């Protein structure tokens, strides 16, 4: 009963959309969703324009008018040009007519904003379509209006600020660049008569709301007003003096000095020199005085949040960086300004301590900005000696585990900061670990953190030094573990101790016995069921072996073997306690070490001693599972034999090239095993269904063949000798994965397939051309069909399917050229299938194999194909292209889609294609391609886009193909065609913009 | 460190 | 949080599950620890089941003893079971529940003090 | 004492789904479209009582837009989100916070970039400074494994209940009570039930 609004064949109820609306807003339930769909579909009524005024002038719903305006909105920005010359100005007239009644009307200047914003806003749409060639008098009416009344002239601050932000702010991708060029230089040669009026209301006073509004505007106009307008007149003075001492106006205020502190100035000129150490002083003098000193808890101030506190010290946080990452240095030479500077910096010092994860961030940049510029710059360091003191204790007291990117910034700040000064750092660092030891500050979270900032200033002491200072931490940090009392207490501070050894590696390297204990007691605490510490043993194990490998694999002195060997002998009792992910960790540590070997036939000893006990599991389950084949149904055996495979994953992950012939010693079996795997995979879709693929065992089965192709995936990823890999690994490979992939179910088509054929193309695609041509056959067509009906089902099938199409166009393209022409044309609806693609992993990767596709044909030269190609698939590829540009639903991709388009421009304006694109009936005989293509496209975008004049294609095209060798002249054409198309009476002079 | 390597050797956290 | 008056004999991290037989769809209801609690005046023991960091209830209902623990086709480590009186979000509705575990062990230990629980509700 | 919260972000960032992991506890793997807004109540139980939000869950597909700026009206708190798997939807940040601020002149707003639960990740943490100058609380979050999915409706809420030290608290726990005219229904839901497969079962939990 609602729906009546929508009939506009007759009258309009004001009142009943006063209804409608309030309805939607302060009502709920279902009669809030119907008055939605009402509203909405009266917006969307093409004619409901018509009837903004009478909304605006009869409604009493604030919400009305704002609708109204919204309707509005739509009508000047898309089809103003289209209205009759006599509309434009009855609506400009309106709309200036009722900002007037507002400003006269104090109730509604008060106590209605949003209608009186956006009235304004809807003003300044209407200055981006007429002003100033139809509207030149606008700057100075606006001008004699804001004499004559305040609340007059503090809402023209803010159609000024809205009009300076819909210039210069917001334009790039909203209008043309020549509309915007027009209204940037519009605005320029009018703005001497707009500084005059900001300037005298902020020096004039005298009402808080005009003064705010007034400096708001001032904010917006320092992204572009010429430098003068800041320095060579008295608003520095007031901004950094008078109006810093306002709350109402502090806030903006500091936002004005924040953005003068990154104009255009000068360097040579010492006067304004001046001028940018005077403001900032000032600013801190007023900071100091009218709100809290330098010695004032900020970090309690702001865990109050009181008012707007949270805000000023995140903007006094932004002020002083971004002034002083640009400044510091006019105030590090003279010797009035040192306390100017270093208080400045010890409010930075006071923020830095504030608990907010993001605005710490930002005075860490400052930070690494500064520590950086103290480790290079010369004569500078011994300036911040004091402010780097306190510094070291802020970081070392929130330092992070190893945001990822926050602690490797926080390491690199305190690394800084101990090259600045060793002592200093050692002595904050021991005194800390000293009130761990007392009780004062002890905690879990607090000895942690102190660990980490210990472990992450290694490599920066002198080796002497620096065993001086490990020494010292150890000795604490094991007298800290016979002081507390319990597992947890005790696992807590033990684990740390590994911790800070497994970050002195160049300390471990120099003794041996020291390096041997820690090895030894991590293999201990591998049989530790305590949670944490096995992890904690396996993870620092690893980490030790990464940077001390040498150590484990030459023979060390006082030892009658290398320590790889006593590791081997024992690794079933090390790693019998461990999960089943915890000994592939140990596995790939050992491998670490045996790559060190660089004796070949020692190498491959060591390799079997340590995959001794995965290979007697393997040989028996080869023999007790071959005859007979029951056993792939118990878990357990599915079980062990993943673990046995993923543990030459591990292995082969460390040793890469150096795994060969450890993969030759199973390789053979694996890949029976993996057609084994695969009969019951099959036998059980038959026997129950598609749900089995859903099963566990038929998912344990699957993960058998997921690991057996990746570790075949990571050996040639890996390999040196490739010719081993074409004429041993390859072919069982191809004849052993591919069969099975097409004749399965695509419910039970492992994607890991395609992802293991791409890295076998990657290495050795051009040494096999039939083999590539073999890997199309089966998996092309089959997978194709599997993802050409949405963008949605088997999302892996689909990237994997287009990463291989991707490499095999790159290497074996001539795997396409034997392809059959209607396999072909398939490939071709397969490359714009991928455009169409929202999924960024499948877009990008399509839009590259038509760039190479193209260059691909292009090498061909003359011959047949290269001249089929293009009469067949050129002009697909480009009205496809021009399709995913124009649709306003793949702009994630405009880059690639604007190179792939101006690669096909090009090939035609250079007569790189021999034949004739067209028909030989179609067009008169002698005609180039360059003028069928500037018809072909002129065609193709009158019929897709109707509402563009016949005037805006032809100097779009022309101003396009011109541009084909100019890639970010092309890329801005498109977008002015981009902006045009949303909009009816786009100018097509806008196109000689370049 | 002969002597540092039986501090954290015989070190244990059940106690 | 009204759970003083009981005590704690099962505590198990769990996801559950709803069944939307109109839709033929598994949607998730909650994740975090769920707890068997016998009330100490009446010797009831009950599911209570809080979502994590927002600590709201995503399971309440008492372990009766009429109710089965089916396997679901996919997993060794959930049980499928239909409850009756769920007061989680309001009135006793009920539900076709799946809740699964970290592992195997703690699924089939969950069975185990599913059917001590369930012993003890008809005493 | 009911807050509006308005959300608004690129269209395929995660707003529905992470308005309904709040209501219903589930994920919807399925990308549907919102048609202007969708109003929802959302209540969370803190130490200083219960508080309400009635999330306006708006739709960053443009032609979806609806009412656009028009549901921004008297809102109280705000959140702008975008996905870090892809950079566009960071890029449209700008644009989404103008068009909020320009009706909501002083709310408190939260940013977000949810999918943080994907490997290749897009936009990097370095690259997201944005909410800096514009004085907007960030969050990494997902609301796939929930990583921080509570964070932004705690900060609102000690924003606008003025308590910095506002924590959610477990609501109270009643009791749970206790025909075969039905139980040949309810046994036929539960054989479709253990014939249909549970979703993510490679999942931790
Ligand atoms: N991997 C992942 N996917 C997510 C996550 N959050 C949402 N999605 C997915 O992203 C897609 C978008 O879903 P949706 O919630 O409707 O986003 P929206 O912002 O409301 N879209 P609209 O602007 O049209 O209203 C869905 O497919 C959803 O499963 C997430 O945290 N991780
Ligand atoms: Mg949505």
């Amino acid at each position: 009963s609602m729906e009546g609004i929508l009939d506009f064949s007759n009258d309009l109820d004001i009142a009943l959309l006063d209804q409608v609306v309030s309805t939607f807003y302060q009502g709920s339930g279902v009669q809030q969703k119907q008055a939605q769909e009402i509203l909405t579909k009266f917006q969307d009524n093409p004619d409901a324009w018509q009837k903004a005024d009478q909304i605006l002038q009869f409604s009493t719903n604030p919400q009305s008018k704002f609708i109204a305006l919204s309707i509005l909105d739509k009508l000047i920005t898309r089809k103003w040009k289209l209205l009759p010359n006599d509309h434009r100005i009855g609506i400009r007239n309106f709309v200036v007519g009722m900002i007037i009644s507002m400003c006269q009307d104090d109730e509604v200047f008060k106590t209605q904003k949003n209608l009186i914003n956006k009235s304004d806003l809807t003003l300044v749409q209407i200055l981006k379509q007429e002003w100033p060639q139809n509207w030149p008098e606008f700057i100075p009416e606006l001008i004699g209006s804001s004499s004559s009344s305040v609340n007059v002239c503090e809402n023209n601050m803010i159609v000024l600020k809205l009009l300076s932000e819909e210039v210069f702010d917001f334009s790039a991708e909203q209008m043309t660049q020549a509309k915007a060029l027009h209204l940037k230089n519009s605005m320029s040669k009018e703005f001497e008569q707009i500084f005059k009026l900001c300037f005298q209301v902020l020096e004039q006073g005298s009402s808080s709301s005009l003064i705010v509004a007034t400096l708001e505007s001032l904010l917006r106009y320092l992204h572009w007003i010429p430098y003068r307008y800041i320095y060579e007149t008295n608003i520095l003075e007031l901004l950094s003096t008078k109006f810093m001492t306002s709350p109402d106006t502090r806030a903006i205020t500091l936002k004005c000095l924040t953005e003068v502190s990154n104009l255009k100035i000068p360097q040579d000129n010492d006067l304004i020199k001046r001028q940018t150490v005077l403001f900032f002083q000032n600013t801190l003098q007023q900071i100091a005085t009218s709100v809290m000193p330098v010695t004032a808890d900020l970090k309690a101030t702001y865990a109050n949040a009181n008012g707007n506190d949270q805000s000023f010290l995140q903007d006094l946080a932004m002020f002083l960086t971004t002034y002083l990452a640009r400044n510091r240095a006019l105030l590090e030479s003279d010797e009035s300004l040192r306390e100017l500077l270093l208080n400045a910096h010890q409010y930075l010092i006071q923020l830095s301590k504030i608990e907010e994860r993001e605005l710490f961030k930002t005075t860490l940049d400052y930070w690494h900005n500064l520590v950086a510029d103290l480790f290079y710059e010369p004569l500078k360091k011994h300036i911040y000696e004091e402010i780097c003191s306190q510094l070291r204790l802020v970081i070392i007291e929130n330092m992070v585990r190893p945001t990822i990117q926050l602690y490797k910034s926080e390491r690199e700040v305190l690394v800084y900061l101990t090259h600045l000064n060793v002592i200093d750092t050692e002595e904050i660092m021991i005194s800390k670990l000293a009130r761990q030891i007392d009780g004062s500050e002890w905690s879990w979270h607090n000895i942690n953190t102190l660990s980490w900032a210990i472990g992450s200033i290694s490599g920066t002491m002198s080796e002497d030094t620096e065993k001086r200072f490990v020494v010292t931490v150890i000795k604490d940090l094991l007298g800290l573990c016979e002081q507390k009392r319990g597992k947890d207490n005790k696992a807590v501070v033990a684990s740390d101790i590994m911790y800070v050894v497994g970050q002195y590696p160049r300390f471990l390297k120099a003794h041996w016995n020291f390096l041997r204990t820690v090895i030894l007691k991590l293999f201990k605490f591998m049989h530790e069921t305590h949670e944490g510490v096995q992890d904690m043993a396996c993870d620092t194990f690893i980490k030790i072996v990464q940077k001390c490998k040498y150590h484990f694999v030459i023979q060390q002195p006082r030892e009658s073997e290398p320590f790889i060997q006593t590791i081997i002998r024992d690794i079933q009792k090390t790693t019998a306690d461990l999960q089943p992910q915890q000994v592939h960790t140990f596995y790939k540590a050992c491998g670490i070490i045996i790559s060190e070997e660089r004796s070949v036939a020692e190498r491959n000893r060591l390799l079997s001693d340590l995959m001794q006990l995965p290979n007697m599991a393997w040989d028996t389950i080869v023999e007790q599972s071959t005859a007979n084949p029951t056993l792939l149904l118990d878990s357990e055996t599915v079980k062990i034999i993943a673990n046995i495979i993923k543990t030459n994953v591990a292995v082969c992950t460390s040793m890469g090239a150096d795994f060969y012939p450890q993969l030759g010693h199973i390789y053979y079996n694996m890949l029976q095993l993996y057609r084994a795997v695969s009969s019951m995979i099959s036998a059980q879709v038959a026997a129950e269904g598609l749900i089995a693929t859903k099963t566990p065992k038929v998912r344990g089965l699957r993960t058998i063949k997921k690991e057996i192709l990746k570790l075949v995936e990571t050996y040639i990823s890996k390999a040196r000798n490739l010719d081993d890999v074409v004429k041993v690994l390859v072919e069982p490979l191809l004849n052993a994965v591919l069969e099975d992939y097409m004749n399965n179910v695509p419910d039970a088509r492992d994607a890991e397939v395609l992802n293991c054929m791409t890295t076998v193309v990657e290495k050795v695609g051009h040494m096999i051309p039939q083999g590539v041509i073999l890997i199309l056959q089966s998996v092309f067509e089959c997978t194709l069909d599997m993802i050409n009906k949405d963008f949605t089902e088997y999302p892996e099938h689909r990237v994997e399917f287009y990463k291989l199409l991707k490499v095999i166009n790159e290497k074996s393209f001539a795997a396409f050229l034997e392809l059959p022409p209607a396999a072909f044309k398939l490939f071709v609806d397969a490359i714009c299938w991928a455009f169409k693609h929202n999924n960024r992993d499948v877009e990008v990767n399509g839009l590259q194999i038509a760039l190479d596709l193209v260059k691909n044909i292009e090498r061909m030269g003359n011959v047949p194909f290269a001249n089929e190609f293009h009469k067949n698939y050129f002009f697909i590829f480009v009205s496809e292209t021009f399709f995913v540009l124009t649709d306003s639903d793949h702009k994630s991709g405009f880059s690639k889609q604007a190179l792939l388009l101006m690669k096909l421009i090009s090939l035609v304006y250079d007569n790189k294609i021999s034949v004739p694109l067209y028909q030989e009936a179609e067009v008169p005989q002698g005609t180039s391609n360059q003028v069928y293509l500037s018809q072909y496209l002129a065609n193709m975008l009158s019929n897709a886009f109707p509402h563009l004049t016949s005037e805006q294609i032809a100097s779009f095209l022309s101003a396009l193909t011109k541009q084909c060798k100019d890639l970010v002249v092309f890329k801005g054409t498109l977008r002015d065609f981009l902006v045009q198309i949303k909009e009816v009476g786009g100018d097509p002079t806008d196109y000689l913009f370049a | 460190l002969n002597e540092l390597a039986l501090k954290l050797a015989g070190l244990d956290i059940n106690k | 949080t009204m759970e003083e008056d009981e005590e704690v004999l099962y505590k198990v991290r769990a996801k559950l599950f709803r069944f939307d037989a109109d839709a033929k769809e598994w949607k998730e209801r909650g994740t975090g620890d769920c707890k068997f609690l016998k009330n100490k005046k009446t010797n009831k023991v009950r599911i209570l089941m809080r979502r994590d960091k927002t600590l709201k209830i995503c399971a309440n209902h008492i372990i009766a003893p009429e109710y089965t623990l089916k396997p679901n086709v996919g997993s060794d480590r959930s049980w499928v079971y239909a409850c009756t009186a769920d007061i989680a979000e309001g009135e006793a509705e009920a539900f076709t529940f799946a809740i699964r575990f970290g592992s195997k062990e703690n699924a089939d230990k969950f069975k185990e003090e599913f059917e001590k629980a369930q012993e003890i509700n008809k005493k | 004492v009911q807050f509006k919260l308005v959300l608004v972000g690129d269209g395929g960032t995660g707003k529905t789904t992470f308005v309904k992991r709040h209501l219903t506890g589930e994920f919807e793997k399925k990308y549907v479209a919102t048609l202007g807004v969708e109003v929802h109540p959302l209540v969370f139980h803190t130490n200083r009582g219960p508080i309400k939000f009635n999330v306006w869950d708006t739709a960053g597909q443009e032609k979806f837009g609806g009412l656009r700026d028009g549901y921004y009206i008297q809102a109280q708190c705000a959140i702008i989100m975008f996905d870090v798997t892809s950079r566009v939807t960071y890029k449209n940040v700008p644009n989404w916070h103008r068009d909020l601020v320009r009706v909501c002149e002083n709310i408190p707003i939260v940013l977000c970039g949810n999918k943080v639960d994907i490997k290749d990740r897009k936009v990097k943490a370095k690259s997201i400074v944005f909410h800096r100058k514009k004085n907007l609380q960030y969050y990494d979050i997902s609301a796939k494994s929930n990583y921080n999915f509570e964070k932004p409706f705690l900060w609102l809420a000690r924003k606008l209940i003025g308590d910095p030290n506002l924590e959610f608290v477990a609501m109270p726990a009643l009791a749970p009570p206790e025909d075969p005219a039905l139980a040949a229904q309810y046994e036929h839901d539960l054989e479709v039930a253990q014939t249909t497969a549970l979703p993510d079962e490679d999942d931790d939990l």
